[PDB]
């Protein structure tokens, strides 16, 4: 499926994912595709942050969903 | 403030929303549009860019 | 300025924040407060944290003045509330809105940065014994953001 990832200023990218992808693969897509090293993102989702190792079906992630993504 | 002139101001079409101020773009406003594609107001980006210099969305510098 | 503030709150009124709310106190629509869910995973679960958020007249080209009015065991918060966040300071941009700095805080709830700590001690006890760290943090949770 494809989903969105917003940052907070309003960069939005598309990502192709499964929703077997864990997110550090969804954080190692969004480097592919913005160029942004995994350990400087943080991904949230609903007002939860998304830990590293679970999948994209433990929080009900569907499609055109939309992730916040918070740098540092 | 002649690197503000030397910038790819154009006319007003397409509505949309500047990222600075959030408000729809109408009739008489000129929009600017940095190297990085990001577009926003002449005034908005103007008043941001006198006292930084970066783009307000990806942070890439102008 | 103004009308930047009002569009902020109109949007929040549409679109609440999840564990975030945040609001004007009184006639003044430069001076809000703001109160923030602790995080579920976090060791904040339960508690509420109050926020004090000055607005300057430039606003939004100016960051606004975001403080903890909550007392709160975190690496990043200082006893005067003061927030050790990149988008406060240097790494400000005038697309960011109230929602988002609330989003940003919450992830600092959730998952602190003690190698750039607000208050080193904290910092040490965290990287050195979190077990301590947690329950300090869990037990001022409980005394300062709940019972009532
Ligand atoms: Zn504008
Ligand atoms: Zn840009």
């Amino acid at each position: 499926m494809q989903i969105f990832v917003k940052t907070l200023t309003g960069k939005t990218i598309t990502l192709e994912v499964e929703p077997s992808d864990t997110i550090e693969n969804v954080k190692a897509k969004i480097q592919d595709k913005e160029g942004i090293p995994p350990d400087q993102q943080r991904l949230i989702f609903a007002g939860k942050q998304l830990e590293d190792g679970r999948t994209l079906s433990d929080y009900n992630i569907q499609k055109e969903s939309t992730l916040h993504l918070v740098l540092r | 403030k002649e690197q503000i002139d030397n910038l790819a101001m154009r006319s007003f079409d397409a509505l949309k929303t500047c990222s600075v101020c959030i408000t729809e773009y109408t009739e008489g406003n000129k929009l600017r549009k940095l190297p990085c594609s990001h577009e926003y107001h002449v005034h908005c980006i103007d008043r941001w860019l006198s006292e930084n210099s970066t783009c307000p969305i990806c942070r890439r510098a102008v | 300025a103004l009308k930047r503030i009002h569009k902020e709150l109109n949007d929040l009124a549409r679109d609440p924040p999840a564990q975030s709310r945040a609001g004007p106190v009184g006639d003044d629509m430069f001076h809000w407060q703001a109160t923030i869910m602790g995080p579920n995973d976090s060791p904040y679960q339960g508690g509420v944290f109050f926020l004090t958020i000055h607005f300057p007249t430039d606003y939004p080209f100016k960051p606004p003045k975001v403080a903890f009015t909550t007392r709160i065991y975190h690496p990043n918060i200082n006893s005067n509330g003061s927030i050790k966040l990149d988008i406060l300071r240097s790494q400000w941009s005038p697309a960011l809105t109230i929602s988002k700095v609330l989003l940003s805080i919450s992830s600092l709830l959730s998952d602190p940065n003690p190698d750039d700590p607000l208050v080193p001690e904290i910092a040490r006890i965290y990287k050195t014994d979190r077990e301590k760290y947690n329950r300090i943090a869990r037990e001022w949770t409980q005394k300062y953001a709940m019972l009532e």
